């Protein structure tokens, strides 16, 4: 019973920890931002 | 001419593409429209 209760509490706290952290999902966002930045600079360099 | 891939020349502004009725509010002193990366996106009809 104690182990099950501890597991339930930890799983419940996981979602709040993910929501509260500002840079928890940083790596995926950096990947997306790098791809977008590369495309943007490629498009903008046509004006040179 | 609308809804066809057309070669348009608006007061010297030359381009190729299809035209669609707009829903954005241009200011009376603005005649061009540019999106990010300086791509032409909207234009006012000089007559109507």
């Amino acid at each position: 019973k104690l182990i099950a209760n501890q597991f339930n509490s930890a799983i419940g706290k996981i979602q709040d920890s993910l929501s509260s952290t500002p840079s928890a999902l940083g790596k995926l966002q950096d990947v997306v931002n790098h791809n977008a930045q590369a495309l943007n600079t490629l498009v903008k360099q046509l004006s040179s | 001419v609308k809804n066809k891939c057309v070669n348009f020349n608006f007061n010297g502004l030359t381009g190729t593409g299809v035209l669609t009725e707009s829903n954005k509010k241009f200011l009376p002193f603005q005649q061009f429209g540019r999106d990010i990366a300086d791509t032409t996106d909207a234009v006012r009809d000089p007559q109507t």
